[PDB]
C-alpha cells in the first residue's frame, strides 16, 4: 500500500470519467525525492568507506590490515554507488530493508610443472651473503621477494624457515603437480526484498532473539556445483523440463516467459532455513543452516560463518516502539496527496469544461451582406438599436476561485510540517556527521536533526555489516592474499577472539573527519616540543602523511 | 496442525482440478477418435469404435507441425546396450491412468508394436516425471487425477463390447477420455496486485480468548480456520492446445 | 549449391573448436528469442 | 464544472452549434455574458483559518 | 533506407554477437565464451579474450529504480505538466487570434 | 502556467537559471571538506558521481587490456622511463592501482 | 591513477601518462563526452562497448 | 510516590525451556511443568505483539 | 558529550600553560597524556605516559 | 576550441615533412630539431592547445 502511494497505483490512482480529468500531483514521490539524495551522499563523499580505528595500543596494526583490507574489497568486488542507492531507496520507501551477507569462493584444479630441488649445504661466505640478501628483501619488500628472488633461493629460505640449518639447491627435473588456483574469493552483499524473507514472529521486537529466518533465492544448477562437498541429492530434482518460472509466493523481477534452453543454466526456486536446533537432544541449542528445493534435502550442516548468529541485518526508517518494521512517510501523507489531487483536477476541469475562443453575435444588428463583410475581415455598419461593443461575445477563460489555491496551500503546509522535509531547502547535514569533523560545536537547525538521527541509524547498520566482513575475512581468507593486498607482516587473529568483537572499531569515514584528525594531530605536534622525542614525532608525521594520501612519503618517514 | 495440514492439502487438491478442466474446456484443436462429430457421436458398440489409432495420431502430428508449434524435446540415439531402441519422438501428451492399457495394446502400420517402454531407453536419455513410454512423435505422461466426462457418449445397450459406462437419469453412457498436449506459450493464470497475486493462499485464524468475544457471546468460546485465493486464465495462442476425445477399456 | 544447410539451424557441433561440448547456433537463436519480448516492451518506454 | 443554460436563448440548430464548439447566434433578448453560469468552487470564510 | 555502396568489400550489414558463460567441456565449470553469426552462419568461436573475464559493457543509470538495472529520466514526473501548459498556451493564442482587430 | 512550472521545478529539481556550480567541488581534498552546497546541488552531485563511477570501470578495463597487448617499446616510447612488468596472476584481481577523475 | 601502496609509484605514473596519451590521441573526446552525458540523461540508461 | 521505598514488584516475560535449561542448577521442578499446549492464549494478562 | 571532551582539552591545555613546563617533568608527561586520550589517539598516550 | 586543437595538430604533421631545413632556422634562429618518419602517425611528444 506504502508503495502504491509512492507511485499512483492501486487505490491511490484517480476515477475514470469520460468528460473529466484525472491528474494527481505527486507529493509522497517528491517529499522522499529530496530525502533520497540528502541521505545517499555522505557514504560517498571520500574514496574510503570504512575507518576502523585501534581500541587499545597493540591493535594499530590490525586495525590498519583490516581498514586496507575492507576497503579494497568494497572498492574492487563491488559496485559501491549501486548498492549504496538501492540500500538508501529502499530504507526510504519500504520503512525497513534487509541486508544478506554471505560468502562466495570457487576453487579449480591445474596441472602444471614444479622443478624438483635437490639440497646441498651451505657452501663458504657467498652462499650465507645470497642467502641474508634474500631474507632482508623479504623482510623489507615481500613483492620483490615473490617476483626477483628465483625459485632454487626460494626453496632454500623455506627449508630455513621450517629449519634452522640453511642450505643450498640445484634443480633435477620437472614433476608435474597439481595445484588449487581461486578464481572468487569475495565475500557478497545482497539487499532482499521484503516478500522473500520470512522471520520468527515470537521475536518480541529483536532480530537477536529470533529463533530462525527463512529465505527463498534463485539459483541454477552451476552454483550448486561449484562447491560439490556442500549439497547432495541433486539429481531427483528435475533441470531438463520445467521451464516457466512460476513458483507464487516468490516475488521477483525477472520476465514471467524467459528460460534458458541450456539444462545446467536453468534457473529453480530453493529456500534456506537459517535458525537454531537442538541437534544432539540434551537441551542446548545450536546454529544450523537447511536448503530444499521442491520437496527434496540438499544441505543440511552447522552455521559456517565465525560470528554464530544469522546473516541479516534489519534497519528501520522511523521506529515504531518494541517493534521490528519501520514506517515510512507515505502512511502520514496519504491523505494530504488525495484532497491536493481532487483539487487540481477540480481545477483543470473548471479550465476545460468552458467555451474558449466562441464569437456569438445577436441576431439582427447585421444583415447579410454586412455579416459576410465583418466575417471576411474588413470594415462593416451596424443597426443603431444595438451596439456591437457590448453585445458581441467572445468568450473566455473563467477566474479561478481563491479556495483552491488556499487548499492546495494548506496542505502543501501541513505535509511539510509533518515530515520536517521542503522543497530547496536543507540536505548539509552530511557534512557535519563526523564526531571531530563538525559534530564538535555543530549547530544545525531543528529539521536537520532529524535528518541526522536518520543519518546514524543507516551507520550503524554499516557498522554491523562491516563487523560481519570482518569476522568472516578473519577465516576464510589465506596468508598470502592479505600480504600480497597490503605488503606487510601477516598478523594472525586468535580463533577463540572471534566470537567477542575485541580490540577493533568499525565506523564510516567522511572527508571531514580526515581533515580535522589532522589538525589535532598538528596540534598535538605543537603542544609536545619537538626535540623531546624524534620517534614520537616520525610517527606523527606519518599518520598526518597517511591521511593526507601519501603512502611513499609516509612509509619513508616512519622508516627513517 | 492435523487440521491445517488437511485444509492446505484439499486447497491445493481443489487448484490443480479447476485449473485442468479450464484447459481441457478451452481446447483449440479437437480430433474426435473414430469417425464421431460431437461428444453425443462417441460410441464404443457398432461396426466402428472410436478408440483412437495410429492414424490418429500422425494427422495430430501433422496439424501441430502446420500449425508452427514449437517442439519440446529432442530425439534419442540409443547407446551401446543390448536391446535398447531410438525414439524419434518430440512431444508431450498427459493421459490418465484408464487409457494406459489401450495405448499398450496399438499396433503401428506394419503390424509391429507401437508402444516403446521407459526401460528400452532409459539410459541414453531423460525420463521425465510419470513418463510410462512414447509412440510415434510424442511421449506419454500419465497424470493421475486427470478428470473425464462422465455419460456423455452414446448410448450403451447389450452389445458393449467391454467399454466403460455411466448412469444418467436412468439410462447408460459411454465415457469420454481426454489426451492433452499443451503447446508452449498458449495461456496464463492471471491475478491482481494489492493483496492477492495468482495463486496465493490468506489464511486467517482466530482462535477463542479474548479475541473473538462479541456482545452475542460474551465470554468467548468458539473459532474458524479460512482460506481463500483468486484465480483466472487468459489463453492467447488456443490453436497450441491438442484434444483427442476416446472411450476407455474397462 | 553444395545441397542446403547442412545442419537444422546449426544444431549438432559445426566442429569450430576442439571442444568437447559445442554451442551450436540453435542454441544462442533461442535464448535470443525467449529474450527479445522483453526488451521490446522495455523499448517502447523509452521511444 | 457544471453549464446551465437559460431556456429560449438558442433554438435548435444554433444550441447545437453552441455544444459542438463553434460559433453562434443568440437572442439579443437574453444575454450569454451573464446568463450563461459556470459553477466554481465556493469561498472560504476566514473564521475557518482563524480559529 | 537507400543507401548501398557498390564495392562489395565496403558494403555494411548486420552481425550479431554473443558474450556469455557457457559449459564448454560438460564437466559442470562455466567458462566465458564469445561468438560471432551473420544470417545463419557461425563465423567465429573462441573463449572471452579480454583478461577481466567479463562482460565488455559498462551501465549507467540516470535515476536508479530500487533491484532493478534499469533508470528512469524525468519525462515521467514531468509528461501531464507539459500537456496541461500546452493546452493553456494554445487557449490563449486561439483567443486573441481568432479575434477580430 | 505558474502553478506547472512550480511544481515541474520542485519535481525534477532543475530551475532556469540556477545551479551549475556543482562540479566545480566534485574533488574530496578539492572542495569536499567543509563543502557546504545548497539542497539542490546535491542532487546533481549525485549524479556526476554516477557517471564518474562509470567512467572509472571504463578506465579500468582500458588498464586491464592495455597491461597484455601493449608491447614494451611502444610504452617506453610514449613516456620515455624504464617499463614496469605486471605478472598475468595479477590481472584478474585489480591490486596496487586506483582511478579516479581529475 | 594513484598507488595504493608504496611500491606502486611507478606503474601508476606508466599507467596514466599511458591512458592519457591513448584518450587524447586516438579518440574524440569531447564527442564522446557529449554523447555520454546526452545519452544518459535522454534515455535514463547508457550501455558503452569496449573493445 | 518513590520506587525505591516499593515493597515488592511483579514482571511477567516469555521464556522458553532452552533458557531455563541454559542454568540447570538454579531452576528447580521443570518436570510438573506442561511444556505441550501451555500456550500464552492462556493467559488474558500478558500484553504481547506475538501472534 | 562531544563538546565536553573538547572542553577537558581546553583546560588541560589552560592548566598547562600555567604550570610551567620545566617545572616537574611527571606532571606535563601526564598532563599530555590524558590530553591525548581524549583525543583517541591511544599508542601516543601509552607512549608518553610510560616515557 | 577542440576544432582549433585539431588544425593545430595536421598543420603539425604537414610541417614536419614539406618544409626544409633552413626555413625552419630562419624562422626560428636556433639549431634544427628532427623528428622522424615512422613517428608521425602517432602524434607523441607533443600538446596543442589554445592560449
Amino acid at each position: 500500500e506504502w508503495n502504491d502511494l509512492m507511485r499512483i497505483e492501486g487505490k491511490a490512482k484517480p476515477p475514470k470519467v469520460k468528460g473529466r480529468s484525472q491528474v494527481q500531483p505527486k507529493l509522497v514521490r517528491r517529499q522522499a525525492e529530496w530525502r533520497y539524495s540528502a541521505l545517499t551522499e555522505p557514504f560517498l563523499g571520500s574514496n574510503k568507506l570504512f575507518k576502523v580505528t585501534p581500541v587499545t595500543w597493540e591493535d594499530v596494526q590490525g586495525a590498519r590490515q583490516n581498514e586496507l583490507v575492507l576497503n579494497y574489497q568494497f572498492r574492487t568486488k563491488l559496485n559501491r554507488v549501486s548498492f549504496i542507492d538501492n540500500y538508501v531507496r529502499s530504507v526510504v520507501d519500504d520503512g525497513t530493508g534487509i541486508v544478506r551477507v554471505g560468502w562466495n569462493r570457487e576453487i579449480r584444479k591445474e596441472k602444471q610443472e614444479v622443478p624438483v630441488f635437490s639440497l646441498f649445504p651451505i657452501q663458504t661466505q657467498e652462499q650465507a651473503d645470497a642467502l641474508q640478501q634474500a631474507l632482508q628483501l623479504r623482510t623489507d619488500n615481500p613483492r620483490g621477494y615473490e617476483e626477483n628472488v628465483d625459485e632454487a633461493i626460494k626453496e632454500s629460505v623455506r627449508f630455513f624457515d621450517e629449519t634452522g640449518q640453511a642450505t643450498y639447491a640445484v634443480q633435477t627435473g620437472t614433476t608435474t603437480t597439481e595445484v588449487e588456483v581461486p578464481l572468487a574469493n569475495h565475500p557478497t552483499v545482497e539487499m532482499l526484498n521484503p516478500e522473500n524473507i520470512i522471520i520468527d514472529p515470537s521475536c518480541q521486537g529483536d532480530i537477536n532473539k529470533a529463533m530462525f529466518a527463512i529465505v527463498s533465492f534463485e539459483t541454477c544448477k552451476a552454483d550448486l556445483l561449484k562447491e560439490k562437498d556442500r549439497y547432495h541429492n541433486l539429481n531427483k530434482i528435475d533441470w531438463q523440463s520445467s521451464a516457466p518460472v512460476n513458483e507464487p509466493d516468490h516475488a521477483t523481477t525477472t520476465p514471467q516467459e524467459f528460460q534458458i534452453s541450456d539444462p545446467m543454466r536453468k534457473r529453480v526456486v530453493a529456500y534456506e532455513y537459517w535458525g537454531f536446533w537442538d541437534i544432539e537432544g540434551n537441551g542446548v541449542l545450536e546454529p544450523i543452516v537447511a536448503t530444499w528445493i521442491g520437496s527434496t534435502l540438499i544441505r543440511l550442516e552447522k552455521n559456517p560463518y565465525p560470528d554464530g548468529k544469522l546473516p541479516f541485518v534489519l534497519i528501520p526508517y522511523m521506529p515504531v516502539k518494541r517493534d521490528m518494521y519501520g514506517e515510512p512517510d507515505a502512511e502520514l501523507l496519504g491523505d494530504n496527496q488525495a484532497v491536493l489531487g481532487a483539487v487540481m483536477r477540480g481545477m483543470i476541469d473548471l479550465l476545460g469544461r468552458s467555451a474558449n475562443g466562441q464569437r456569438g453575435m445577436p441576431k439582427g444588428m447585421l444583415d447579410a451582406l454586412n455579416s459576410r463583410r465583418y466575417r471576411e475581415g474588413e470594415d462593416y455598419e451596424y443597426n443603431p438599436t444595438q451596439n456591437p461593443a457590448q453585445m458581441i461575445i467572445e468568450h473566455k477563460f473563467p477566474e479561478l476561485p481563491q479556495s483552491a489555491l488556499t487548499m492546495a496551500t494548506l496542505q502543501n503546509q501541513e505535509a511539510e510540517s509533518l515530515t520536517g522535509v521542503k522543497a530547496f531547502a536543507g540536505g548539509v547535514t552530511g557534512e557535519s556527521y563526523g564526531d571531530v569533523a563538525a559534530g564538535i560545536r555543530g549547530v544545525l537547525d531543528a529539521a536537520s536533526k532529524r535528518e541526522m538521527a536518520i543519518l546514524r541509524r543507516l551507520a550503524k547498520g554499516m557498522s554491523e555489516i562491516g563487523n560481519k566482513i570482518i569476522a568472516m575475512n578473519a577465516v576464510f581468507l589465506a596468508e598470502h592474499e592479505v600480504v600480497r593486498i597490503t605488503n606487510e607482516e601477516f598478523v594472525t587473529i586468535k580463533r577463540e577472539d572471534l566470537k567477542g568483537n575485541f580490540d577493533l572499531e568499525v565506523d564510516i569515514s567522511t572527508a571531514e573527519v580526515d581533515n580535522q584528525k589532522s589538525q589535532d594531530l598538528g596540534f598535538m605536534l605543537q603542544t609536545i616540543g619537538p626535540n623531546v622525542d624524534q620517534q614520537i614525532t616520525l610517527n606523527i608525521l606519518a599518520e598526518i602523511a597517511d591521511l593526507k594520501r601519501m603512502p611513499k612519503l609516509a612509509h619513508d618517514l616512519r622508516t627513517w | 496442525e492435523h487440521l491445517s495440514r488437511e485444509l492446505m492439502n484439499g486447497a491445493t487438491q481443489i487448484t490443480e482440478a479447476v485449473l485442468q478442466k479450464d484447459l481441457l474446456a478451452a481446447a483449440g484443436t479437437v480430433l474426435y477418435a473414430g469417425a464421431a462429430t460431437s461428444d453425443a457421436t462417441i460410441t464404443g458398440e457398432g461396426s466402428t469404435p472410436s478408440v483412437v489409432s495410429y492414424k490418429n495420431l500422425m494427422r495430430l502430428d501433422q496439424i501441430l507441425t502446420e500449425n508452427r508449434t514449437p517442439t519440446q524435446t529432442t530425439i534419442i540415439t540409443g547407446s551401446r546396450m543390448i536391446d535398447t531402441k531410438v525414439i524419434g519422438a518430440t512431444r508431450v501428451m498427459y493421459v490418465g491412468s484408464e487409457l494406459v492399457p489401450e495405448l499398450k495394446a496399438m499396433k503401428d502400420l506394419f503390424g509391429n508394436k507401437a508402444f516403446i517402454e521407459t526401460q528400452h531407453y532409459a539410459d541414453a536419455g531423460t525420463i521425465m516425471n510419470g513418463e510410462v513410454g512414447s509412440i510415434d512423435k510424442f511421449r506419454i505422461i500419465q497424470v493421475p487425477e486427470m478428470l473425464h466426462w462422465a455419460g456423455a457418449g452414446a448410448q450403451a445397450t447389450g452389445a458393449n463390447p467391454g467399454y466403460r459406462t455411466s448412469m444418467v437419469s436412468g439410462q447408460e453412457h459411454y465415457d469420454v477420455y481426454p489426451m492433452l498436449v499443451v503447446g508452449d506459450d498458449s495461456f496464463t493464470s492471471i491475478g491482481f496486485q494489492t493483496d492477492g497475486k495468482s495463486l496465493k493462499f490468506t489464511v486467517m485464524t482466530k482462535m477463542p480468548g479474548k479475541e473473538t468475544a462479541d456482545r452475542n457471546d460474551p465470554y468467548g468460546e468458539t473459532g474458524f480456520s479460512s482460506i481463500k485465493w483468486y484465480y483466472g486464465i487468459l489463453v492467447k495462442r488456443p490453436e497450441r492446445l491438442a484434444l483427442i476425445k476416446t472411450v476407455a477399456p474397462l | 549449391t553444395d545441397s542446403m544447410v547442412p545442419l537444422p539451424d546449426p544444431s549438432q557441433a559445426t566442429k569450430l573448436t576442439s571442444w568437447k561440448n559445442e554451442l551450436s547456433l540453435q542454441a544462442l537463436k533461442a535464448d535470443l528469442d525467449a529474450a527479445k519480448p522483453s526488451h521490446t516492451a522495455m523499448m517502447i518506454k523509452v521511444k
